């Protein structure tokens, strides 16, 4: 049971001012966006559970959001000069927080790592207090986190402010948030080219995430099949089966972690 | 990691002073102030390609240095009393206009009138009273340092055996004693206010830190009286059952 | 750094011509977006143009979803391009109900 | 909840 | 370059303000600080030029205006701490830079909170080896200073605990004197026994 | 299990040529090792199982070992290109191949993934046959590789030559290639400052790795943040392991030290 | 046993 | 990139000055070597140079240990400096019997 | 990939030619060359920044033939051409010419089973003929169950040719597998040879009695 | 420039480490690359050769070194792999501004008879489905030496299975006589 503020930017070099992008994931589910070019200028709460909460936190949730889409245009001053560019370099800025609590209401471990063009820029690590800079650039970043008590507030943000706002979540969430939807599965014989045929398991709908599904008791996987984690278009997850088997010899693997 | 060295420190009226100031890492630019209540900053100087760059209108005793590996270094040859009270040092990659530089922990460095006067703390710990204690569920000890001066004590607190940051407190300024001319002591009182039961239970030791720091042995001091220097002092409690 | 935008077209619920069904086209990793697509109707463009959150992946990999209202039929080519800055051509796909 | 420190690069 | 407020208060209910002025040539650019006690200057609100609403800090913010050639460093909540001598800087280009924080002087926030039901209590207390020598109130007393260098009290109290999140504005006394609180305006509801000759 | 030869190169420019050493991790012991700078410039077996072989398989080892020494030294002549420096950039090329074979004789998954400057460059992926440059430069790399069928070169590799020679390497092993040491395990109590003592479970020579300790305390995991080190040996190829922690002053009993080892008893 | 497809980079 | 040393001085076999003993200076994860390593006997450099392996571990980072054949006693000091690129002054290490 | 298009090409006498190679990536030069086993490769030209197209495409012309001058035809791909630099070169079109298009003809093609002497052996032996076909373009592989195989799978580097005539022949290239003697025994082992002609389209101009010279799918059997 | 290779055809069986011959005769700095071009396919480059140390490298296991006594390079390898059939050929690019950056010649064929594994000299003959009167004969298992317009026979024929790594060296003939130019040996098992 986690949950992150994803964060995302862009640059529009000599088209006016950086987008700005943002999501959030209490469970796994959707439930909060943001948007630099939306018409609300505001959080959408697109979600069943979390829309009964007062006006005053739905305005705000620092609604200086906006003030650190502000401030990543600052950043991007900077990180131009240290991956030397001149002026036009169309690069992303990912933000990645994260404070996952134990089941019973612990702390468990929170997280945190940024990324720079899909390269690492700089992260936590397990326990705390801790900055892992790859590159000759972000070595700066990391000495001057070590500086200013940075890691000191991370934890203070972590311990207070992650645990404290997830719990009112799952609270709010009631069984929304927990309700463990298994799959359903179906499969047919489809006979394919001239003397194969595929078996193909078939899962759909579930929730949540995280489904085991492997090619008489062996794993004989050695080629490409699947594309990535698949949406159902509302947050449930669905995966499928491929294999490749002789004609007349036809003759998998279910684990989730919510199954049944 | 901007570290300086001394961090406290203290001479008399007149000599040189070697005060250090150490960047984090890579930097370029060094910049030089004086955070005393009077007057102003005023900007020292700032240091660019191994050349004091910007320079305003001082007497010739002013003056200043850094390294090539950026460890940079102040040099006061002449002091005139209070123009020495308090000094900070930035650093930054190249100093333009859109950039930054940072500041470091300074040199606090609270002067007195001569070697004569340097004088260690008296310090007692207060016991909680049973008046805070039968009812209100809060203890109170307190820690005072009478008779200090100047100002440069650094009272923190021990719980224990160990530290902590909670029901501890200090006012920014002690309280000076009769004004005199020049020159008096201070009191400078701390406060505990852990649970009632934090205080009866006998296993629990706390002692005040009235650690001087800002005085070394490096001194022409012959006075009857004890050499002043970074000295040693402590409290003492426990817990009192009931 | 480009990473080159996986795609797939899998469907909602088990299309059927009885009942109504949407279409995913849903994409793995990606690299500076300046993203642009398009669902197909039989070849052009379609009004239904619904766009989703721009999140990423643990791989520092964007990923996202589309959504449409139909219902499919025996004599129909449905399909969803994919356009990118890597690619100088576009991509296509197959809506079949195996995949 | 959100994160309020906004950090510097 | 200079702002008229040198001390600034405010309680636990309303938004900080403070007074950023300033006035040079060419294109100004400002700089924030913030000087926690007895500590470095690590700054929380940055200005180079763009939007007004310029960002900051925890929930600090300032905006950018020549109808007052100011930006009075605003705060809709400050934190609870929060007591420093900020302050706030221009200096003019010149080759390579200048940059320079001259401020004057800052300002001193204080953040006096009023919560819990205060219940008034003064308490005289003893010290270990020869106990000869020994030394919860509203929210609003003005501060005040000893009638004479003698029967010592104490200055400004602001504490907190963190275990249940009360805390203990209070006060200290220390009498010199071998024989307290004529300048204080203690009420009629306090606690105090009359601890004053034990 | 495991037999995985390590590469590493570095450059030293305006003094010469490059250095090479590799080294070989048969389960994980080291049994071969190679030098730019040694006298015998062959290899040289320091292992109790691997000893006796033919002369012709410690002369030759593919004694091309000192030619991709200078394969190496023409691919920083692009890679000079690629990370566009000058001429002086003192620089490393870490190489890392290996395969890793199942318990009873299957070739389970091979691996390789080379990196630059401590910085991935190419590497291998679960099954084979695909490239995943992680840089504007490598890119080219990538398609090069894709265009001349070198993932198929690498397979054959793998599935034959380093997997066989894995095999003749467990025969020949006997049993001191697969005899799983076992921790032995010893402890002090001594104290701290004034009222917390130091609880340290020590476990010394045990072989194989993929053992960890995690601090217990009446059956509960804090783990807090305790500060171990890395993974080190103890002289001769067996690896050791202790604990550290904090406890209050008559309170010691209730914490507990976790032993769990894959070859333990 | 080495392997000899001496890669080029 | 110019990754930071680490430094250790575990011993082997529990010390004792009935018998011998074997100091062993493991140094973790490294980048550009440049490396000079030597263990101290009361000060000094020693003759009983000898390395190991430069091999490299998972975080595409260096590790090399140390062997020597040796009898301590109570009254010694024992240390082993650990000097690279990106620090301007050695570093020295405590050989306690504790660790 | 450095692919080629077309693989495999026909042409009669004079006219131009459209070839086209595509480079792996961003790149500079594309080299051309012809590996005949007549003459030399004469390195035919190369064009350096546009001295091509600007995404380093390469198209050839050659506007008049002159018979065998036409036999293969090779591009490169390197990014600057430099002196300790090397160029991946492309699979080629080979483009084996014919007379004229009357003389275009199709395979013939006959599945030789084994017999029964080849009883103790262990070991089978199918074969498949091209038996008079011209030019040389044939792309023999075999089909096993469906599937392609390796092992077993032969082909001579030049097929033998016919009577000599003058200036043109036609050609057998036979290829020949070993499946082991079960695998033959069995009857669930359809193979089939792949005699495909690659190298002729259906913009031409043929008008005799005869089949259209194109690309034909032309196959065997065997079970 | 000019660069010949005397060698148009080299025999190596697999007991003999392989010897090519490379010559050049030009100007300046002269760079001296090779290839293999596996038939009908690409041209990959194995045995590549610029400057600096004389016993260059190569790919698999293939080298060869440089001496300025014979202007050669010499491709070479101790024990060749099973295929190497293909017509590796020596190139050298001249000094050019810009750069001129394979002028080598015909090269020259390998070929890697195999001779292990007690060889059966076999002759038979095949027949085909629909119309049986077209046959073929053929052989099987033959030696390691042997060097009309009707009833042909074949191209040289030699073959490699996976299954054991055993061989089946043969040769179909196309319509016992037709072997008039083989010199097969009288235990044939040719059962005529």
């Amino acid at each position: 049971h986690s949950m992150r503020y994803f964060f995302t930017s862009v640059s529009r070099p000599g088209r006016g001012e950086p987008r700005f992008i943002a999501v959030g994931y209490v469970d796994d589910t959707q439930f909060v966006r943001f948007d630099s070019d939306a018409a609300s200028q505001k959080m959408e709460p697109r979600a069943p559970w979390i829309e009964q909460e007062g006006p005053e936190y739905w305005d705000q949730e620092t609604r200086n959001m906006k003030a650190h889409s502000q401030t990543d245009r600052a950043n991007l001053g900077t990180l131009r000069g240290y991956y030397n560019q001149s002026e036009d370099g169309s690069h992303t800025i990912q933000i990645m927080y994260g404070c996952d609590v134990g089941p019973d209401g612990r702390f468990l471990r929170g997280y945190r790592q940024d990324a720079y063009d899909g390269k690492d820029y700089i992260a936590l690590n397990e326990d705390l207090r801790s900055w892992t800079a790859a590159d000759m650039a972000a070595q700066i970043t990391k000495r001057k986190w070590e500086a200013v008590h940075a890691a000191e507030q991370r934890r203070v943000y972590l311990e207070g402010r992650c645990v404290d706002g997830l719990r009112r979540y799952l609270e709010n969430g009631k069984e929304t948030l927990q309700r463990t939807d298994p799959p359903k599965t179906h499969m047919t014989h489809h006979p394919i080219s001239d003397h194969e045929a595929t078996l193909r398991c078939w899962a759909l709908g579930f929730y949540p995430a995280e489904i085991t599904l492997t090619w008489d008791g062996e794993d004989q996987t050695q080629d490409t099949e699947l594309v990535e984690t698949r949406p159902a278009g509302d947050g449930t997850f669905q995966k499928w089966a491929a294999v490749v088997v002789p004609s007349g010899e036809e003759q998998c693997h279910v684990q989730h972690e919510g199954l049944p | 990691g901007v570290t300086q060295t001394p961090r406290y420190l203290i001479k008399t009226r007149g000599q040189q002073v070697t005060l250090s100031c150490s960047p984090i890492s890579g930097h370029r630019s060094v910049s030089w102030y004086q955070q005393t209540p009077g007057q102003g900053l005023q900007f020292l100087f700032e240091y660019f390609s191994e050349t004091q760059r910007n320079k305003g209108n001082f007497p010739g005793r002013f003056s200043g240095r850094q390294f090539s590996n950026s460890r940079s270094e102040m040099n006061v040859s002449t002091l005139e009393l209070g123009d020495s009270a308090l000094y900070l040092c930035a650093s930054s990659l190249a100093g333009d206009l859109g950039t930054e530089a940072f500041f470091g922990q300074g040199t606090r460095l609270t002067v007195v009138e001569d070697l004569k006067n340097v004088f260690p703390p008296e310090v007692a710990v207060f016991e909680p009273s049973e008046a805070e204690i039968s009812h209100t569920q809060k203890a109170t000890l307190v820690c005072l340092a009478t008779g200090f001066y100047p100002d440069h004590v650094e009272l923190s607190w021990w719980v224990n055996g160990k530290e902590v940051h909670s029901g501890v407190c200090t006012d920014p300024q002690p309280l000076k004693e009769q004004p005199a001319l020049n020159d008096s002591r201070y009191a400078l009182s701390s406060r505990l206010r852990v649970s009632a039961t934090f205080w009866q239970n006998p296993r629990n030791h706390f002692r005040c830190q009235v650690q001087f720091y800002g005085l070394s042995e490096n001194d022409e001091w012959t006075q009857d009286r004890a050499k002043p220097v970074t000295q040693i002092v402590s409290a003492e409690a426990w817990g009192r059952a009931d | 750094i480009q990473r080159t935008p996986k795609i797939q077209v899998y469907s909602r619920h088990p299309a059927e011509n009885g009942k109504s069904n949407f279409l995913n086209c849903y994409v793995s990793g990606f690299h500076p977006s300046d993203i642009e697509v398009d669902l197909l109707k039989n070849g052009e463009r379609i009004e239904k143009v619904e766009h989703s959150d721009l999140s990423f992946s643990k791989d520092w990999s964007f990923y996202l979803l589309y959504y449409t209202e139909f219902t499919p039929t025996e004599k129909d080519e449905y399909a969803c391009r994919v356009n990118h800055v890597t690619l100088s051509q576009p991509k296509i796909v197959k809506w079949d109900r195996d995949m | 909840f959100t994160s309020d420190y906004y950090q510097l690069y | 370059v200079a702002q008229p407020e040198d001390q600034v208060n405010v309680a636990e209910g309303n938004p900080l303000t403070v007074k950023c002025t300033y006035s040079v040539s060419g294109n100004p650019y400002l700089f924030w600080y913030v000087q926690y006690p007895n500590r470095g200057l690590q700054f929380l609100l940055k200005y180079i030029t763009g939007d007004n609403l310029v960002k900051g800090s925890y929930g600090f913010e300032a905006e950018f205006n020549k109808s007052q050639t100011s930006f009075h460093l605003k705060k809709p909540s400050a934190l609870v701490s929060d007591s420093a001598l900020y302050f706030c800087a221009v200096r003019v280009v010149t080759s390579g830079g200048s940059y320079i924080p001259t401020f004057g002087r800052g300002t001193s926030l204080i953040v006096h909170p009023y919560i819990q039901n205060p219940d008034p209590a003064v308490y005289q207390l003893r010290d270990s080896k020869s106990s000869d020598k020994s030394v919860d109130f509203d929210s609003q007393t003005n501060v005040s200073q000893s009638k004479d260098s003698d029967v010592y009290i104490t200055d400004k109290c602001v504490l907190d605990m963190r275990s249940m999140d009360f805390k203990s504005n209070s006060a200290v006394a220390w009498s010199n004197k071998s024989d307290a609180f004529n300048n204080s305006i203690i009420p009629e509801d306090t606690f105090f026994p009359s601890p004053e000759s034990s």
